RNA sequence: CGCUUCUUCGGCUUAGCUAAGAUC
RNA sequence: GUUCUUCCGAGAACAUAUACUAAAAUUGGAACAAUACAGAGAAGAUUAGCAUGGCCCCUGCGCAAGGAUGACACGCAAAUUCGUGAAGCG
């Protein structure tokens, strides 16, 4: 027991020690994806995504504050498929929807 | 000497993190001194 | 801005450097930041400020008037020539 | 009350971000403070 | 080794415009015979002379007290032995004294009398 | 003329744990200076666009 | 591109496996390799061509090897070192094919006869040249000089021992009378090396007085026999026995130094023509290529440097 | 972290034996003024001395051009205050944290695109020629070695010295506390701000005699001496022809042997 | 030919997701 | 200090540079226990949970997971600029 315990400790207990002397570097390590979190994960790079295909699609000149608009019409979009409401905005750029 | 050494470096750890209410005895058993408050016995929940 | 407003420019100056760290893109800065220097008569800043952003933007239109304006209303016009000299050279609009 | 978490940005200039050299000498500029 | 043409900086100093890699000189690695670097350490050390260091040491074959250099070239106290290795108490074997070995220093009382102010005014600080 | 001098290395005791904190952070170096950006020339937009 | 000089693989090669202080290093006759050694003791062989490939590692010697030397036909290497021992290497076997254990002191210098039969001259510690015939035991010659001899070398006709010293004068033993016939006298400080010319007319001798003489040792000289002086290198406080060595054409001359660098005389001129940097220590020993353009030098830096040089 | 072959340090700070034995300390301690780990270098300067080590880190040192251990200044000798006053380099650096640990960073940056032989802009490009001249005739030539002996032995100053003269330490008086040089702080001799020793070399310089014209504007006459007795010793007029009107038209010079 | 009051024209900038998150 | 030399009180060889040198004296820097007060995310309430950001940590062996979703966020968001006619004047 103790000839494979013996290094899982000398490493546990490093790590323990150099926290304890070091700190504790740990802000911006990569948080990983995991089952409650991977439903938030989709909207965040869905909305990503989405965002920077509106940035590309609207022509050089256009104010910019237009993008949190669409992503407003897309939350939109999808409870209207969600709840089956049938989804049409009027005056959108057909780009757009 | 051994068990010294053993006991003495848990004790170090202990204060070395200030949780002077515990108390590591001579048999390594871990005895919190006083009834802990959320913040104590969070700061001193020491792992595997 | 609020800097300027008290006095405080070698510190308004630093923000503004700053701000161009976080977009060098923005007109807005650069123009805000030179039309500062010029409110506080830093004439010799304004014109560094204004060769910079010419340098990095040239396609931008607002540093080539506003800059040769101020050389102009500032009566160096053959400085205001050679502005409009180096404009000519990036074969604008 | 005493803090000292972090820098007061009222001592010294923040981060200071030193203007570039350029073709003309800032220092013919004379500011007059307010 | 053709040596550069022209004048030189009056504004420089020669510790500036001499040839540099860090910022104080111009360091770079080197291999000694292990046995002599140690022999002229201790020369200059006990001494106060050694032989020259430099590369291209020219005329100044000797450094420090080159004047002792030139006239030579390049008493001891006694000690309480007791080697008596039966000697339980006695034996001091490495560890004789000089006879003269004033094993405790302490100051005159004139310099007692300076130095006591000046811890109390030390202290007087609370 | 010269120096020379013998570097050793001092002795890292293997017992002695890390020595200094590095939990520290501080702002990223700033940007390399800004590349001129070299953009074909605007292209009007109609109020039409 | 450039101007090359040679079939060397670069420029500059560096060689790199010594693990101590390189004393001593020869080329081959033919050209083909290289020789070197010195405070590790081991003898480091290298081709001259190519990747230069450490072909070879002799081993044996009990102490530094202080001196090394092929013999002219390239088929022996002689060396000699602190362990009172002359060695001859069999090139083909590598082998010990004798160990002249007669010397009782340091052997701080060696040099085969050039031709005829295989004569090893040495000099020692103990003050004595020494000529030892391969196929006795006994050496041929004892010459007992008062002080310790540090460089040696026959004459081109191989019967005259010259041998150099903490006396400074250089001793010229003849052979057939076992007397000095003559001395040359004019260094300041005790020698380092003797080298003897191609053709045999001169020789060179390093001192620790940091000036190469070249000597005239014909037989017949209408005067003096000091026919110049070399200067620039240096001797520092490590006091190597730095060698010295001859172009094999006799317009250059080289000289180890202390201050790292490398240098070259023009032998007519005495002008130095290369002092090319590069070492990191005494530079303890120079040789030319035999055939072709190439410099070797041999570090306290236990590195070795081979490089083109315009020999024009 | 930093780290390098050789310590950025003074002559006297190395002493006269040019053989010396160092130990090499990677990230061995924390630098004085900026706490960052620094590869650190510990030394002998001859016998009689006390081990001597790098304080500041390369970076500190190269943003003020100071020697490592003894913080003065490489090219002068001087504190800090002293040469800082004289080139008018303000008080600049930051000081607060991460204010300064963010212009160190930027600074070794700047550095690294450099040869690694300058310190700071500031310091590397001043050209007060002038000013340069005011610091070289008030730096010390020699090197001051008393600096590098053993502390004074504080069981010498309770009269108990138990050690005797196996003592390395020196037993002799302390300097009095009431002396200003008594009372010094590494960051005040680092950043040069409240310097005793700099004080009471700037009043000291200050003193000196100088030349200063008369109030009398008419007058454009410079008196000469010095100039030996007649002969071979003096001066010929030509002598002070090529030296003078390098300066200006002279009217009219009199010579008087 | 110039200054001021007033209206008047283009411009005039919702902080994710989950079983409407769940329940009355 | 030892193995040897002898003209005899000296000489040869072996042996070769420890130590952040302190029994000290000085000088910064963290959390502690609780009298009375009013008391803890989401367009009424009971209010999930998971995300997002930086010069914010803590527990944890930890790219696991907890610490109230660990706390915060919580609106002057203008940031490249105008154009118009009546009526007083003068
Ligand atoms: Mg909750
Ligand atoms: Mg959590
Ligand atoms: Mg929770
Ligand atoms: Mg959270
Ligand atoms: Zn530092
Ligand atoms: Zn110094
Ligand atoms: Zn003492």
């Amino acid at each position: 027991f103790l000839r494979g315990i013996t290094p899982l400790l000398e490493r546990w207990l490093g790590n323990l020690l150099s926290r304890q002397f070091e700190g504790r570097h740990s802000k911006g390590v990569a948080k990983t994806v995991t089952k409650q979190r991977v439903e938030s994960h989709f909207d965040l790079e869905l909305r990503a995504a989405v965002m920077h295909d509106i940035l590309d699609m609207m022509p050089d000149g256009i104010k910019q504050n237009k993008a949190r608009v669409i992503l407003q019409h897309l939350s939109e979009a999808w409870r209207c498929w969600k709840a089956n409401i049938p989804w049409k905005v009027p005056g959108l750029p057909t780009p757009v929807e | 000497q051994v068990l010294r050494q053993g006991y003495n470096m848990l004790n170090l750890l202990i204060h070395r993190k200030n949780l002077n209410y515990l108390h590591l005895d001579y048999n390594f058993n871990l005895k919190p001194v006083k009834t802990l408050t959320t913040k104590e016995r969070k700061k001193s929940r020491f792992g595997n | 801005k609020w800097e300027e407003s008290i006095g405080e420019i070698q510190r308004a100056r630093s923000v503004f450097e700053r701000a161009l760290d976080v977009d060098h893109r923005s007109i807005s800065i650069w123009l805000q930041y030179a039309e500062m220097e010029m409110r506080c008569k830093q004439i010799n800043h304004a014109r560094n400020v204004f060769d910079r952003a010419i340098t990095i933007m040239p396609r931008a239109m607002q540093f080539w008037l506003k800059y040769s304006y101020m050389e102009e209303v500032i009566e160096n016009i053959p400085g205001a020539r050679q502005i409009f000299e180096r404009w000519i050279e990036w074969e604008p609009p | 009350k005493p803090k000292r978490n972090q820098i007061d940005y009222s001592e010294e200039i923040p981060f200071e971000k030193h203007v570039p050299a350029g073709f003309h000498n800032p220092s013919e500029d004379r500011y007059v403070v307010e | 080794f053709k040596p550069e043409s022209g004048p030189v900086n009056h504004f420089k100093s020669e510790q500036q415009r001499s040839q540099k890699n860090t910022l104080t000189g111009f360091v770079e690695p080197a291999h000694l015979n292990e046995f002599h670097f140690n022999r002229q350490i201790r020369s200059f050390d006990t001494l106060g002379y050694a032989q020259n260091p430099t590369a291209e040491s020219g005329t100044t074959h000797f450094v420090g007290d080159v004047k002792k250099a030139e006239a030579e070239k390049g008493e001891k106290r006694k000690r309480v032995r007791n080697d008596d290795s039966a000697d339980i108490d006695g034996y001091t074997g490495p560890w004789s004294r000089f006879i003269d070995e004033k094993t405790v220093a302490k100051p005159t009382p004139e310099l007692q009398k300076q130095m006591d102010e000046i811890v109390k005014k030390r202290q007087e600080k609370s | 003329q010269q120096r020379i001098i013998r570097m050793v290395e001092e002795q890292k005791d293997p017992m002695e744990p890390p020595k200094f904190k590095i939990n520290q952070k501080i702002p990223r170096a700033p940007p390399s200076p800004p590349a001129p950006v070299m953009h074909s020339p605007p292209r009007k937009m109609t109020a039409k666009d | 591109t450039a101007q090359r000089f040679s079939n060397l693989m670069a420029p500059t090669m560096v060689l790199l496996g010594h693990e101590g202080e390189i004393y001593t290093g020869a080329f081959s006759p033919d050209g083909t390799c290289l020789a070197t050694s010195g405070y590790d003791q081991k003898i480091f062989f290298w081709n001259v061509y190519g990747e230069c490939e450490n072909f070879s590692t002799i081993k044996g010697h009990s102490g530094a090897v202080m001196d090394l030397k092929f013999t002219t036909d390239s088929s022996s290497l002689v060396s000699c070192g602190t362990d009172k021992s002359v060695r001859v290497w069999d090139m083909e076997t590598g082998t010990c094919a004798r160990r002249f254990r007669t010397h009782t002191d340091f052997v701080n210098a060696v040099h085969p006869s050039r031709r005829g039969v295989t004569l090893v001259a040495s000099a020692s510690d103990d003050g004595t040249c020494r000529v030892h015939d391969m196929r006795t035991k006994e050496p041929v010659k004892t010459y007992t000089n008062r002080y310790q001899q540090t460089a040696v070398t026959f004459n081109d006709s191989s019967d005259q021992v010259i041998s150099g010293g903490i006396d400074n004068v250089l001793k010229v033993w003849d052979m057939r009378r076992d007397e000095i016939t003559y001395t040359l006298t004019g260094h300041r400080d005790t020698i380092t090396g003797i080298s003897l010319s191609p053709s045999g007319k001169f020789i060179i001798s390093n001192s620790m007085d940091c000036t190469v003489r070249q000597w005239d040792i014909r037989p017949f000289v209408p005067g003096q026999r000091s026919v110049g002086v070399f200067a620039g290198h240096n001797h520092n406080f490590e006091k190597n026995l730095l060698k010295c060595s001859w172009s094999p054409c006799e317009r250059f001359i080289t000289a180890g130094s202390s201050d790292r660098f490398l240098y070259v005389w023009e032998t007519l001129s005495k002008k130095i023509v290369y002092k090319l940097p590069g070492h990191m220590g005494s530079v303890n020993c120079t040789d030319f290529h035999p055939k072709e353009p190439i410099m070797l030098s041999c570090g306290s830096d236990k590195r070795v440097f081979l490089g083109e040089i315009d020999m024009s | 972290w930093e780290d390098s072959d050789f310590p950025i340090l003074c002559e006297t700070c190395l002493g006269n034996n040019p053989y010396m034995r160092m130990m090499k300390d990677k990230y061995g301690r924390e630098c004085k003024i900026c706490e960052r780990p620094f590869t650190t270098f510990r030394w002998q300067p001859g016998k009689g001395a006390r081990y001597k080590n790098t304080e500041l880190c390369q970076t500190c040192a190269k943003v003020k051009n100071v020697c490592q251990t003894c913080m003065f200044d490489l090219e002068y000798g001087l504190p800090v205050q002293v040469r800082d006053h004289e080139l008018q380099i303000a008080d600049n650096i930051p000081k607060q944290g991460a204010n300064r640990d963010f212009f160190l960073q930027n600074v070794e940056r700047t550095l690294g695109q450099g040869d690694g032989t300058q310190p700071i802009a500031q310091i590397a490009n001043n050209m007060d020629q002038a000013a340069h001249d005011r610091l070289r005739r008030m730096g010390r030539t020699q090197p001051y070695y008393k600096r590098n002996a053993p502390h004074i032995c504080s069981f010498f100053v309770k009269g108990e010295c138990k050690r005797g003269e196996e003592c390395p330490y020196r037993h002799e008086k302390p300097t009095d506390p009431d002396d200003p040089l008594s009372r010094q702080n590494i960051r005040d001799r680092y950043y040069g701000t409240n310097d005793p020793v700099a004080e009471k070399i700037l009043n000291r310089a200050a003193a000196a005699p100088t030349l200063s014209p008369p109030a009398d504007t008419t007058i454009t006459t410079l008196y000469i001496g010095n100039l030996g007795p007649s002969g071979a010793q003096q001066v010929t007029e030509k002598d002070l022809n090529d030296f003078f009107y390098q300066y200006g038209d002279i009217r009219c010079l009199r010579v008087l042997t």
